[PDB]
């Protein structure tokens, strides 16, 4: 590495267009109904639960609360399309293919 | 220099040769309010030596647990200091010889 | 100068600069010049208030007035932690004023009087008067809390107990016999045990091993 | 494929830090260099009251909900507390004699700050700096282990 | 231009500007931005000056320095009452058992069975007699009074309203000059408070007949009913 | 001291003599012993 002699403040290359593109990319797509889910979608049934959740809002979720399913999907799901998003935008706008 | 031409050796600056820096330490004095500084900065004075910390220390601790001996392995009720409460483990002593 | 035993030598830091320099520092205590001074400026308060207390002690066995041992458990008219509130308070000017008259000066002073003296009879040998009758007042104060710590008299019905029968009515019929018997045994062939170690090593004085004295020089 | 993040130390390769997001991201160069103990202007023994007022208010907790007398209700907080206050005053004492061992040679080499201009020696690393430090450790740390008590003892939701 | 913690006052070694709201022109006044034309005599050398002399009795000079004088007198001695006035009420609220505790009504306790129980107790000061009382207290009085124009045993020569040697400052507040002038200013103004607070006393003695604390006590139940204004009919001239 | 032998410890000796040697008298010499050993020879 004969560059980067002061470790660069822009390390990462923020788009604000990535976030957005990204929840609205697996949210969106979180949004459809299909019959497994009973005609209702992953990211309704995880609204509906953290609804239900903060009803008794100071006592956590239980176990076999199946909370914990949709906000571990839907976060695997949206954690992958935001990373995803930034690796593509900047291996758009820098080279890699 | 130092910093061009991948020249990382100087005499006239081994700082930055040897690398003797200070990743994180700024030397800005504008930190705490004064009446606060004024206070924690008296509050200390009398302790502000080795000697007299040392002193500091080894009084308070030696009464700390001379009075813990005294009173308070008593007032955090510790078995060892209400006793056993019972006949005990006298007659038991073994299961063949049951001794006392 | 005398010393604290007879035919005693002194502490190459106790060398008879400082008022009732007996030569007494057997633990080193006072290797150290600023400790010194902070351990002279001690020895003087304590004994202050250790000259108040016994003649305190004293005034109030003279009379018909609580023991000194049971006189904080009587009503008054403050409660008790507002008391102990004000003296706080109280104490927390007076001992700033003379912590900074130490700092200043090296003496005790009340709140600005640097030299608390209004009738100016200050001299060294008042000071070395005050600082023998503050260490006579000191061992004097221990003294009534230990034979009221025994009996349950004060100071002068004690006095009154040792004059009645003096051989009998003594520290090694008490209690605490045996042990002050045999302190005093060790304490009177101690100094014979502190020659030889002056008297085999002559001129060479010797380092105890102890943490206040840095002994590894 | 240009854009490389991993940078070696002030540019210098042979020195082996390798400047890194988790070293030298600006929030995160900006939160340590905030810290009391790289404060290398102000007084150590402030420095020292405010790294005690943290780490007594924080080591109490564990001593309150976790010591030996942690079930009986009200002697526990009062427990762990003094707890707290005796591994404060051992931490004390552990500083002083650091203060002791370290500070008795004066390094003569300078100090610079990654951007070249030659800062003074931070006076925390100096015998009496480092015994007002102790003291200044001392005193926050039983003043937090206090306060830890205190809060045990007024705040709402405390359970 | 100036940052956060200085707008809160962090740092008191830049203050500079603390004697500027309390002395010089560029002071506060008496009616705020309300009053232009201050006495050009009140020209705020002095603690206290927001610029009020609308009578006009304190235009010469030596007038002045003898009102100011008897301001900082009366202001200390009202300091001394309004202290001296409560803390006996607040000690009995409190549960010690002084029998007459309202400041009005303390004087006859001399003319009790017991005499004069200071907190309420016999191992106390248990004064009888209101005459010799008076008598140590006008000679005390004298000599103290008499020491304080001209000097005496606790200065000499030293200022007629501030002396603060070692008997008057031995704590040692005043030895900074901007401390002392900033302490003055907030003497004054603690004193003027306690002397409008002492006449509150006197006229709420007069026409309430009750204590300052029970006074206190009876506008905290009831604001709106137990004003002054319900004994504003207590003085009808029948 | 005590009735019969005399220098009979108290009943709260151990109580006292244990903490201190356990706690106070190995921290008055591990400092001791520390201060020592990272002493520089002048
Ligand atoms: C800009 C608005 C402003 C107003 C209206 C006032 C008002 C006043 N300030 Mg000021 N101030 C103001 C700004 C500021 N003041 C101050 C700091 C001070 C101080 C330190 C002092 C004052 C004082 C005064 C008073 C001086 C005149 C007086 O004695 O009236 C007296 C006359 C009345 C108040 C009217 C009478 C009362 C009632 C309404 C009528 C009577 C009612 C009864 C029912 C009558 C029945 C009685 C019968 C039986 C005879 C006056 C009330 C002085 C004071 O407190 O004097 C009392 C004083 O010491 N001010 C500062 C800080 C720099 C200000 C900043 O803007
Ligand atoms: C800032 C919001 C907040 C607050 C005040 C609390 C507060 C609390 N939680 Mg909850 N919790 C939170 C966020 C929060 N939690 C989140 C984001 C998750 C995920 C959980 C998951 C969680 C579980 C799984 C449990 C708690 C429990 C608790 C209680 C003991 C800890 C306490 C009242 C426990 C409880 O009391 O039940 C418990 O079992 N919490
Ligand atoms: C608490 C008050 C006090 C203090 C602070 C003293 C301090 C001092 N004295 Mg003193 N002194 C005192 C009380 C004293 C009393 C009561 C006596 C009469 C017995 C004396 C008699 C005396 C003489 C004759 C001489 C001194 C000297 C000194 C100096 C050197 C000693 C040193 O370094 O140890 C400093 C001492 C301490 C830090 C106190 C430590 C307390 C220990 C650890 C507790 C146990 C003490 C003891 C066993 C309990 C009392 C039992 C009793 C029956 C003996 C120092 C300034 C010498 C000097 O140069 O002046 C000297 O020649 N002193
Ligand atoms: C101010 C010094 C002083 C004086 C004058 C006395 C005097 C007396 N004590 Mg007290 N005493 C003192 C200090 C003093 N003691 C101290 C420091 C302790 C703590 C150890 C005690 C503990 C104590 C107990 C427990 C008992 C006495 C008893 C007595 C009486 C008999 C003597 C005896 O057996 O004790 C001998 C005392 C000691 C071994 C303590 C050391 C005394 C030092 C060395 C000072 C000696 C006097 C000094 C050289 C000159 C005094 C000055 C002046 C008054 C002439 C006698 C009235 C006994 C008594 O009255 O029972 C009826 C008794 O039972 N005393
Ligand atoms: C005995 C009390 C007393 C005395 C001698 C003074 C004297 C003085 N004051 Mg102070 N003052 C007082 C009480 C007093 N005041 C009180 C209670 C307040 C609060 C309301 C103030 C508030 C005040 C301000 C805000 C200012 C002064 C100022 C002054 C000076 C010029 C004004 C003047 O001529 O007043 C002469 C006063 C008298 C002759 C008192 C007469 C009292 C009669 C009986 C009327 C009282 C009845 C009334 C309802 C209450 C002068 C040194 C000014 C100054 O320059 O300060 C340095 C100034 O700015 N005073
Ligand atoms: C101008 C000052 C002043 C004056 C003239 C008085 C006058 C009086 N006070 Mg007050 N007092 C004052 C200031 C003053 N006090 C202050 C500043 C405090 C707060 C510390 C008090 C706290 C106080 C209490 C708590 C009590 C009095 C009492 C008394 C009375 C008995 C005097 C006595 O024996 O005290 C001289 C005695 C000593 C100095 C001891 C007398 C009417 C007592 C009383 O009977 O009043 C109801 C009473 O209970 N005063
Ligand atoms: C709260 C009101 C107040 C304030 C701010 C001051 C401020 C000042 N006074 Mg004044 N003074 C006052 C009330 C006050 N005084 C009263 C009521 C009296 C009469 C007892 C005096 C008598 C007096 C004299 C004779 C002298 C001063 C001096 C001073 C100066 C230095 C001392 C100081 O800073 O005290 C600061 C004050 C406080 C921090 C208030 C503390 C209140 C305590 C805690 C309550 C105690 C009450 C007590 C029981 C009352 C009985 C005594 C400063 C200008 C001296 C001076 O000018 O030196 C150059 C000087 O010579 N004053
Ligand atoms: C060198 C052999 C030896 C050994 C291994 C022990 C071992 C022990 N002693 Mg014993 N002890 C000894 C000699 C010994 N002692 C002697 C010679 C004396 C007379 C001074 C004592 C007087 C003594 C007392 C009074 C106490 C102990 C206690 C103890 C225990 C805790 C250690 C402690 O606090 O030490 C303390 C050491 C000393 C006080 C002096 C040592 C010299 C431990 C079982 C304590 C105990 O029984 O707790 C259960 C206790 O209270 N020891
Ligand atoms: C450099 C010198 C410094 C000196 C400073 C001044 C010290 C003043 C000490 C207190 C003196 C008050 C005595 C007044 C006359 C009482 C006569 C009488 O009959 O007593 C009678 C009283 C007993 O009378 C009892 O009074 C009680 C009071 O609530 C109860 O009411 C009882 O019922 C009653 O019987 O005897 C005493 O109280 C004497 C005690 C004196 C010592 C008190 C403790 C003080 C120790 C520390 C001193 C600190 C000094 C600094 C603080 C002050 C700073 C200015
Ligand atoms: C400024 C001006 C300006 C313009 O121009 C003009 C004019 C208006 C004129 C002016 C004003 C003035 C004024 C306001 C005045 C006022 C004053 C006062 C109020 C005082 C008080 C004053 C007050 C006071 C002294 C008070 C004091 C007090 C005292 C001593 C004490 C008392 C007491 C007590 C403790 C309690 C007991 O039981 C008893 C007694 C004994 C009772």
């Amino acid at each position: 590495e004969a560059s980067n002699k002061s470790f660069p403040r822009d390390w990462v290359k923020t788009d604000p267009l990535v976030p957005v593109l990204g929840f609205a990319g697996w949210t969106i797509p979180a949004n459809i109904g299909v019959s497994a889910f009973g005609g209702q979608s992953l990211f309704g049934l995880f609204t509906q639960s953290i609804g239900e959740n903060l009803a008794h809002f100071p006592t956590g979720p239980a176990l076999d609360d199946k909370f914990w399913l949709y906000l571990i999907t839907y976060h695997l799901g949206l954690f992958l399309t935001i990373t995803l998003g930034q690796i593509g935008v900047q291996g758009r706008k820098q080279g890699y293919w | 220099k130092y910093g061009e031409n991948s020249r990382y050796f100087d005499l006239q600056d081994m700082e930055n040769t040897t690398g003797s820096w200070d990743m994180y330490g700024v030397d800005e004095k504008k930190r705490y309010p004064d009446n606060q500084a004024k206070f924690f900065t008296q509050a200390t004075d009398i302790i502000s030596r080795r000697e007299s910390l040392r002193a500091l220390v080894a009084l308070s601790g030696i009464a700390a647990i001379v009075t813990y001996g005294l009173k308070g392995a008593k007032d955090a009720d510790l078995p060892i200091t209400k006793g056993p409460q019972t006949t005990g483990e006298n007659g038991k002593g073994g299961s063949v010889r049951s001794r006392l | 100068r005398p010393m604290w035993y007879p035919g005693a030598t002194a502490p190459a830091h106790l060398d008879g600069s400082m008022l009732g320099d007996y030569g007494f520092d057997p633990l080193r205590l006072g290797v150290n010049k600023d400790n010194l001074k902070w351990f002279r400026e001690a020895e003087l308060t304590n004994g202050r208030w250790a000259m108040a207390a016994v003649v305190g002690i004293l005034f109030t066995d003279a009379v018909g007035l609580p023991k000194f041992w049971t006189a904080g458990a009587e009503k008054y008219a403050l409660d008790n932690q507002t008391l102990a509130l004000i003296e706080v308070a109280v104490f927390a000017v007076l001992e700033g004023k003379r912590y900074e008259i130490y700092k200043k000066t090296g003496e005790t002073g009340f709140l600005s009087f640097a030299p608390f003296d209004p009738m100016g009879m200050k001299s060294e040998e008042m000071k070395l008067k005050e600082l023998k009758n503050g260490r006579l007042a000191m061992l004097a104060f221990l003294g009534f809390c230990s034979q009221a710590a025994v009996y349950g008299k004060g100071p002068i019905e004690t006095l009154q107990l040792h004059l009645a029968d003096p051989g009998h009515n003594n520290i090694y019929t008490s209690s605490v016999g045996p042990e002050t018997a045999v302190t005093v045994a060790v304490l009177c062939v101690l100094p014979m045990i502190i020659e030889a170690t002056k008297t085999l090593n002559p001129g060479k004085e010797s380092v105890p091993y102890f943490p206040w004295n840095e002994p590894w020089n | 494929k240009k854009a490389q993040v991993i940078s070696p130390v002030n540019g210098d390769p042979f020195v082996g830090m390798l400047e890194t997001p988790v070293t030298s991201a600006p929030i995160v160069a900006t939160y340590l260099s905030n810290l009391p103990a790289y404060r290398t202007g102000v007084a150590p023994v402030l420095r020292g009251v405010e790294i005690g007022l943290a780490h007594g208010f924080l080591l109490a907790g564990p001593f309150i909900k976790l010591g030996p007398l942690r079930n009986v209700p009200e002697t526990a907080e009062i427990a762990g507390s003094l707890s707290a206050a005796g591994l404060v005053l051992i931490l004390a004492l552990c500083l002083s004699i650091y203060g002791s061992a370290q500070f008795q040679s004066t390094p003569s080499i300078g100090v610079k700050t990654l951007s070249g201009r030659s800062v003074a020696r931070d006076p925390l690393f100096s015998a009496d700096g480092w015994s007002e430090f102790a003291a200044g450790f001392l005193v926050g740390g039983e003043a937090g282990v206090a306060w830890a008590y205190v809060c045990t003892q007024i705040l709402p939701y405390y359970s | 231009k100036k940052t956060i913690r200085e707008k809160a006052g962090w740092w008191s070694n830049g203050g500079n500007e603390k004697l500027s709201a309390f002395y010089g022109p560029d002071r506060g006044l008496w009616l705020g931005p309300l009053s232009g034309t201050t006495p050009a005599y009140l020209t705020g050398e002095f603690p206290g000056d927001y610029g009020w002399d609308s009578a006009g009795l304190s235009a010469d000079p030596e007038t002045f320095k003898r009102y100011r004088e008897l301001e900082l007198i009366h202001a200390r001695w009202a300091m001394l009452g309004a202290l001296g006035c409560i803390t006996p009420e607040l000690l009995a609220k409190n549960g010690t058992p002084i029998v007459e505790p309202v400041w009005f009504k303390a004087g006859a306790q001399i003319f009790a069975e017991g005499g004069l129980d200071y907190l309420g107790n016999p191992g106390l000061v248990h004064a009888q007699s209101i005459l010799a009382t008076l008598a140590v207290q006008v000679i005390l009085m004298g000599a103290i009074e008499g020491y304080r124009v001209n000097g005496g045993p606790a200065g000499e020569g030293l200022d007629k309203l501030h002396p603060g040697g070692q008997f008057f400052d031995p704590l040692g507040l005043a030895e900074d000059p901007d401390a002392f002038a900033e302490l003055k200013v907030k003497e004054i103004k603690n004193g003027r408070l306690a002397m409008f607070s002492m006449f509150g006393f006197f006229v709420q003695a007069i026409v309430t007949g009750k204590g300052p604390l029970a006074n206190l006590d009876e506008h905290l139940a009831s604001p709106f009913t137990s004003n002054a204004f319900t004994y504003a009919q207590k003085f009808t001239p029948q | 001291a005590a009735q019969g032998y005399p220098f009979v410890p108290p009943s709260w000796a151990p109580s006292v003599f244990v903490p201190l040697t356990g706690l106070v008298l190995p921290a008055i010499a591990m400092a001791t012993l520390f201060v020592y050993i990272e002493k520089e020879a002048p």
